[PDB]
């Protein structure tokens, strides 16, 4: 009576209340959770195999930048920038490592051109003095584990000890047999033996804005499992 | 529950970690190590004949330095000394076509031989820019070893030295 | 003269020491250990069954924070890396009654089990302080692990990795 | 060993609670509940912590009473196994969260299957204010002390008497 | 099948049907009966061991005091008052030994200090002309028995011929194991053969005032029994 | 004709010229000695044994605080204060843990009320301009050790390694048996072997001031023993 | 795998930070340091032989 099935960042099998989403802690560094997954009410456990199970987790920052009279068209980032399967073509990329959107005009604003490791970035559009844009580059140069709980907070310890960094992530391109992601861990929990993802990192995270055009869901996690019912 | 585990383990190293260390580097100085890898006590690691490189050595400006840079990877036993006797990896800069060599089978750079780290032994990352260039910095760099997510790469094997009984021996091999 | 003595050597740990470590602590962050003692190299350290604890956490004002906060002290092997099987003192902080708990045999609170610490291995204090209260600060508070002036309360045992012919084995 | 002392209160899962007001003894404020796979035990005596206050942070009148007892299936009240007939005005709560003999042990022991409830009544009679929870707490054991005792807590997969338990 | 349980001055087993609250006679010292405990619907049988089970007394008393321009804030009782566990400091009495309640301001009447053994007390407030207060201090210097009906009156007889007093039982701290109470008896009463306490002493008793601050109930007696279901 | 004895600060079996006082070093912290034991002219040997033997240790410093027409009743201290056993109620201490005299009036100066770990402290009375006081809180925040000479100052080494602090010291109730302190270490020393306690922590120490109060010794070292005749 | 070697006042086996050089106390004579030896990362041990070695 095993069948495997799909997570997800909303929702879903979960209803949003057994599901938490959570940002980080920047100032200080801490190696802080951002998701949870409690088991619901119905089911008698859950399984997670690396080397047998996939993953996949697109993360993306926020800031607010202003323009001005002779505004610039050109901004600097304080989190490294890289593709995601190959090149820095934005056309090309699987889906972009940028988006932007004026506030003042409700609408998007289009990219020029990036410098691409000095994590700079030419825009297509020319904003105004004093309007404001938000924008949502992805997050790397930061850690990923998982690990467990006890209906409490006494931890269990940690699925695989060692970590997992999120340039990486990014790079190994996501859909494609065998590029698939499989990390390593083998785990089982019941009812409230809830599970935490956790993330060290200096930058943000971003899960909504209310303002994000593509699709109120400004970054995700989504997950494959193998549940007896 | 959780599922047991070997000692064994398969991982994927990095800048920023603790028993890593790291140092800025100015051109034409290429006994200068910009990486100092350095054993943990009670954990051997092991690398086999052929594992990945993302040698990420960019400028202060993030860029990457000349292409007729070069990289060594060496081993070194203790007393801070290089040794040729154990190295890997001698290779330039401007090839490696970082993008996409982080990601696919083709581009992906494998070491020379096989390798192993008793519980206090360093290796070192040095770096030939020929001379008046941009010099180095490591906040916009990067480097690595493994390719533990994957299915097709290979990955660094880590061991703690308690769970074995061949440890004299390896200490003999040093 | 002075007289010879066992490798076994009777202590009581606290905040003011160099190897131990601490940090401060907001509200509604468990994670976030208080207190992180490390292995000394060449030091093994043991605790019996039972030994006393004297959690004292208090405010920066100076005051007990609230009783519905709970410690856990909780092993770790290396890597900094939580465990689970392996935990002492699942408790509130509402129970101790600080002032006479640190000297009384029955306001006395001893451990669950016994535990071991080799060359390097960490033990953490995690604080669930919930809700309602204060940030926590370290120096207007201690800590401690055993009563070895008195001679009713247990003490932790320390040895020395060297003077052992099982010290390899533990 | 498969056995584990601990000792519960209210932020948990698989308790329940809520609100209550005067003079409906019949409404549990407290609803406890078997986990599955997860027998629970109680000997003869183990402390309680019945923090029963007002809105206002104020214990309930003296004359208020606690009732615990056990239910089996059909969210039933059972005679036949009850613990804990007892006042509230009688605590003194500052004093007997700690002191050994303020302490309160139970009637006599129990068991808890992985679907069987617990629940405590509380009599307000009248003319007093209204419970509330979450300015209340409650607690069944003293795992950490030494004279007292604690909840025993095994999970039903690692033993052979668990068909024994479930008769 | 045998149980143990709880009885209380009001409801709980009986519905404040099957038991009754009553004053006593003071003019004529007589001992007279304060509470029964008829045995209700259900029951096959009740007991109680002195010896073996607790018992749990909190009396007092009511008078009435007016006020003065210049007020007195001192008062003399006709009912000596002792402590309950050790000193007569109020803030740690395990329970007051005196409770005050103005009534034109419908508020509490704090208290100063005690003239002891005196029998009198001082304030902390001031009260007005013709302002009256209600007063509820203890109840010492006073008997106690058991006793048991036929369901007639018809009585049996007693439980345990002699007296027990109240000052003691003031005296005697509840809630300390060992120091508790256990009298002497040994007894069982099936349906409607009530119990009826007596008391014997100069002085009133009070259950409830309506106007008493502190929960309704004035006094109380509480009981531990052993029920065969 | 082995007999346990005592120990003193002063004199008693010594004379007051086979022991002495000092004070300590302040500015750079060093584990000082305050004081010694040397042998006197008649015993054959002295032990002491930690884990069977006792120890008591009452430490002050002192300071200088002048006054103000606007006075102040307030004061800070770099000496970290804390109760002995217990609360904080200076009528309760066991001893207190601030003495205050003034020399203008040369009479005592009563507290009022103690700012806990804030280390300040408010007083009863209302010192004047220019008006002087003394002031003898207790010294914690600091550590212990004993060890031993071999008739020169060659160091024998020390009893035990480990150190003891000051806090702790005063934290422990003195006076109550199990209760006790009995620290670690086992020794023996015959004629002119003096031992010497050692100190090492910021601040001062005080024996002596001849304008103290209470019974012309600020602080105190006691001590059992176990003597060869 | 014994092998001699010196030290110094300065650097040379330690680099200056696994060694302090400090003054004395004067005005109370104290038996202070002036001069510390800490192992640094590298070696097994240290051994001194007075008898056998210099100074």
């Amino acid at each position: 009576q095993t069948q495997e099935y799909t997570l997800s960042h909303t929702g879903g099998l979960l209803g949003s209340s057994k599901v938490t989403t959570a940002s980080n802690q920047t100032a200080p560094q801490r190696e802080t959770a951002i998701i949870s997954f409690e088991v619901p009410r119905k089911f008698s456990e859950i399984e997670y195999v690396g080397q047998r199970d996939a993953t996949r987790f697109v993360p993306r920052t926020t800031e607010e930048i202003t323009g001005t009279a002779n505004d610039d068209t050109v901004v600097q980032l304080q989190a490294n920038i890289q593709p995601i399967a190959g090149e820095e073509d934005m056309a090309d990329q699987d889906y972009p490592v940028v988006v932007a959107y004026n506030v003042t005009q409700g609408a998007q604003v289009e990219i020029a051109d990036v410098n691409y490791a000095t994590d700079e970035v030419t825009l297509a559009t020319d904003p105004a003095d004093g309007d404001t844009v938000k924008l949502w580059p992805i997050m790397g140069d930061g850690e990923v584990q998982f690990r467990l709980v006890n209906q409490f907070g006494q931890e269990e310890g940690r699925v695989y000890p060692w970590a997992t960094p999120l340039y990486r992530w990014h790079d190994f391109p996501q859909l494609k047999r065998g590029r698939e992601i499989n990390l390593h861990g083998s785990v089982t929990w019941q009812e409230n033996e809830t599970v935490e993802v956790l993330l060290d990192a200096p930058q943000a995270i971003t899960w909504e804005d209310a303002d994000y055009p593509e699709g109120q869901y400004v970054s995700t996690f989504e997950q494959d499992v193998e549940i007896t019912l | 529950n959780i599922g047991n585990l070997s000692a064994e383990k398969q991982i994927s190293l990095y800048d920023g970690q603790p028993f890593i260390s790291e140092q800025d580097v100015a051109a034409g100085d290429p006994n200068t190590p910009a990486l100092t890898i350095e054993g943990p006590d009670g954990y051997v690691i092991a690398v086999d004949a052929g594992t990945p490189i993302a040698p990420e050595f960019r400028d202060s400006n993030g860029e990457k330095l000349d292409p007729s840079t070069r990289v060594i990877v060496q081993k070194c036993d203790r007393q801070g000394n290089p040794l040729g006797d154990g190295i890997i990896f001698n290779d330039t800069l401007g090839r490696f076509n970082y993008n996409k060599m982080r990601t696919d089978p083709d581009y992906m750079r494998k070491t020379a031989k096989s390798l192993m780290v008793d519980e206090r032994e360093i290796v070192k990352v040095f770096v030939d820019v020929p001379d008046g260039a941009n010099g180095y910095d490591a906040e916009r760099s990067r480097f690595t070893l493994g390719d533990d997510t994957s299915d097709f790469g290979k990955a660094v094997e880590i061991v703690d030295h308690d769970d074995l009984t061949e440890g004299e021996t390896q200490a003999v091999k040093s």
